[PDB]
């Protein structure tokens, strides 16, 4: 019913760039805040960055709070995350999930709802 | 990060449970640490969230509670497709929005 | 110089007067409409300023930005070559453009101040 | 829509048109004091979101606890599936109350922070 | 008590009716000028608390020093020993010479805090 | 004429609680702010906590900002400090006192004006 | 911390000077260090506040001073009973609200 | 045609202070930010103050926050610098300059647009 | 600090690049990376501001630009007076508002 789709890229060099978008469907994207997430290798998990639902007021991890952009777009039903620079240590499988924030008039959630099958991101 | 065991294991239909520990500027302050069940291969599912709330479609062998700093997910009945990784995540503040534990092999 | 002293100032100087201006502001039956009719208009000025998220300040940043249509000129040009007369008919037609920006800009940040205090 | 248009809307969109209905509010002899008698009302308004410690602001929140005897509701049930007249009512006996609890909170908040601007 | 019930009582107890009395200044053609000029003069007073950068505000802690000619008493006596309607007529005579240094010291925050938001 | 008394608990192990109450009499107690300062056994004073004389506004020492909770009753005339966690280095005589602050309607304070006789807080 | 002789001492009848060394964003800023005598087995009392201030019922053979970053306590007219560890304290602003030296064995 | 001249003492002992003036003109005084930065003998550059055109903001680097004041009098022309301490470390040839901030009204500067000749300051 | 080449040279009438690399929070966020030319014995003066601007009286041989975290000054037609230490100074922001590189003996 509900499902997210993160597609992006595959390889990258340090310095350079790479963008990463989550489709969402089953569920009215502006509803919900969005988050990602990422697990590198051989480790567990970590929060990345979180995004409210209307876009306009995002939060970061501090290891990625000059180097990675989070923004949506609820019209077109997509999440995405531009990232800089990209060290070694980014290596990681990333996921998009709903959830971890809600706007005030919404019953609290601090938990992460639904994932996404995620994408590996390679330095 | 928060602390959790290695390794958690027992015999199958027996009550296992996995502890999660942080500190109270964490667990403690903030009745927020869900759980989460990651199958090899696959993204990780809610399994628990809040401290006793569980999503709907959940069985009701998963179940936890949080004393002090320590948090536990209880999983009653033990069934071999239980065996997965399993993480918490505690909601930290503002300054820190989530902090998720390392991985316990079940 | 007392009030109006600065009309034929330019810009910049102007702004170290806008209390006395606003202090002018405020300061049978026809006369008692005309008091009546200056309370409504100052309340409307106050209104405005406080839907913008100005409220008691005389001078107030936003967070608007300048779309380089309604006027081309230099920074330094306008504020210190040209009066406030001169700038007010510069920019009329744009008048209620900027206004219906400034509304809309309190609007989205009186929600994410609201959301901000959400969090726990 | 215009002034109005979200009144049958549930509460939670209705709040994105609050200064339309704030721009409507101020917009012989009996006519004349018609307008007097608005301008009071809405003056009255005005002072008693000063003394709250709101003053220019549509969306404000407290630290007024709820006390969960005026209203029982779930926050979403609340925001989602009632209009705000039908809450106006649902909590009509209880209005005064909030009003003295939320007087009480701004006296206390000001006393705290001159306390607090005090220390060197 | 109620309206003016502090009106014997210390300087310190009385800060903490502020609001009773803030109630009550707002609360035939002679009559309608009457009511308008209530109005006029609340609003003379919510302006000047406006220029002031106190606003929406009922204790206001400023940045201008006092001048001990003004009054030389000590701070307890003060706030411990006088009623407010004994201070208001120690020092009447300064009354202008406060408001003026209040004006101006609220116009010069205001241009250092425009200048600090421009820094990039 | 002004009297302080603590009045506490003796030997507590790390990781429990501990709550400590001062009782005052000789003075008004609403008119001053309190405080709490301990001496470890072999070391001098160092100040633990301050409490504002109506008692809704209090600070800490960033060594126990997480652990200890302090509050008044000027009705009951009791300073109360209530200790979570107690770890080795809490074993100390705590003193409840006068002064450490003005409520800015009233002459300058910043030192303690009275002293009780202390507790002493085992852990 | 603020710096304080470990010992000092006199011959009875002697002025006897006890200093106490900050730095520049406590003792140098605020005009507020106050001494303490904390006589053995005995809660500290009050002996001088704000710089030069003497409390009501103190002995004027008590008194004291600051330059610079560094503030002194004389006690004129030694006297037998006042062996005591006295000990100053400074306010150093609203982020850190009092900090006391280590005591002085006059 | 612009012109600045930096006045002020020679060699001082740690623990001292010295006051350090620039006399300007040229230019209308008044309309222009001013600044002090230090060159030590054998190193480049280094901010150390920025005041802004009207004088009652102003700003430091973090290493003289609590020693140097910086100030000046728009009718005399003059920009001060009234050091303290004056550590080893503080031993530099002294410039005063024009820019490094412009009143919201001005064009962006974020340079420093005039040099003086310098003087030098010996601890 | 900002980084520089301890030293550049050239022959005379080549165009020779003296570069200067900081950090995203100052080159890279704010586009203000001034120059300037320091001759032994006296004091610097502006050669360049902003990213592309060139002060009035300055030669148009001195240009120079800035790609990532990287700044640069060009001078072409390199003569024998241009020999000097040249400095880059970026704005960091109002908590840090300016940084120096390292002098470039050209
Ligand atoms: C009027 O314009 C002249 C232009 O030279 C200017 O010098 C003068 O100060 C102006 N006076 C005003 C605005 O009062
Ligand atoms: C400037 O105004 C035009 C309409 O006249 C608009 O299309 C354009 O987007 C505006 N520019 C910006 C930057 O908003
Ligand atoms: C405005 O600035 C531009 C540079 O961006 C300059 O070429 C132009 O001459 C300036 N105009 C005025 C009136 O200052
Ligand atoms: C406003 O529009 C009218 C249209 O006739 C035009 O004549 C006038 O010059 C315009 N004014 C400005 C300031 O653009
Ligand atoms: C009226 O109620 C219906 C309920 O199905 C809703 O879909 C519709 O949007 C509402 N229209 C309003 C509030 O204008
Ligand atoms: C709720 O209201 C009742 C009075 O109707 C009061 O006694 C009770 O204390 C209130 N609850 C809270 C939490 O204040
Ligand atoms: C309100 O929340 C409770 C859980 O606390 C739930 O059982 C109940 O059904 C909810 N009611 C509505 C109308 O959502
Ligand atoms: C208010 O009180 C009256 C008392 O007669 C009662 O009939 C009415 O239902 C009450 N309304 C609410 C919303 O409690
Ligand atoms: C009136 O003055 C007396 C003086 O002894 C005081 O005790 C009393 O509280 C005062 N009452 C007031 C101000 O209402
Ligand atoms: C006090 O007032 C007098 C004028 O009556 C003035 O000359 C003096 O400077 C004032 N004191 C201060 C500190 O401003
Ligand atoms: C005011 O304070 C001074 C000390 O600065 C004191 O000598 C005087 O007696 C005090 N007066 C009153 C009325 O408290
Ligand atoms: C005010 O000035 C008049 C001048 O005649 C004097 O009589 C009166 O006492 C003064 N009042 C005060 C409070 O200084």
């Amino acid at each position: 019913e509900v499902q997210l789709v993160e597609t992006g890229g595959g390889l990258v060099q340090p310095g350079g760039s790479l963008k990463l978008s989550c489709r969402a469907s089953g569920y009215t994207f502006s509803s919900f805040a969005m988050s990602w997430v990422r697990q590198a290798p051989g480790k567990g998990l970590e929060w990345v960055s979180l995004i409210n639902d209307r876009g306009g007021l995002t939060f970061y991890v501090d290891s990625v709070k000059g180097r990675f952009t989070i923004s949506r777009d609820n019209s077109k039903n997509t999440l995405s995350l531009q990232m800089h620079s990209l060290r070694d240590g980014d290596t990681a499988v990333y996921y998009c999930a709903t959830g971890g924030m809600s706007s005030a008039l919404q019953s609290s959630k601090y938990y992460f709802d639904f994932w996404g099958q995620g994408a590996l991101v390679t330095v | 990060a928060l602390t959790q065991p290695p390794s958690v294991s027992g015999s199958p239909g027996q009550s296992v449970t996995i502890s999660c520990t942080g500190t109270s500027s964490d667990i403690g302050s903030y009745n927020y640490v869900s759980w989460y069940q990651q199958h090899p291969g696959k993204a990780p599912k809610l399994m628990i969230y809040d401290v006793t709330q569980r999503p709907s479609g959940v069985s009701d062998r998963f179940s936890g509670s949080k004393s002090g700093n320590t948090a536990s997910l209880t999983i009653s009945g033990l069934q071999a497709d239980d065996e997965a990784d399993y993480y918490c995540s505690a909601y930290a503040g503002r300054q820190t929005f989530y902090i998720f534990g390392g991985g316990t092999r079940l | 110089d007392g009030f109006l002293g600065a009309a034929g100032s330019t810009m910049g100087a102007a702004s170290m007067t806008l209390t006395v201006q606003a202090r002018n502001l405020l300061s049978g039956i026809k006369q008692l409409q005309a008091r009546v009719l200056a309370v409504e208009h100052y309340l409307r000025d106050q209104q405005l300023l406080g839907i913008w998220g100005c409220s008691g300040k005389l001078i107030c940043c936003t967070n608007v930005p300048w779309n380089s249509s309604w006027s081309n000129r230099n920074l330094s040009e306008i504020w210190d070559n040209m009066t406030w007369l001169q700038w007010d008919k510069e920019i009329s037609n744009y008048t209620q453009i900027i206004y219906g920006l400034l509304e809309e800009s309190q609007n989205q940040q009186e929600k994410n101040e609201q959301d901000l205090l959400a969090l726990d």
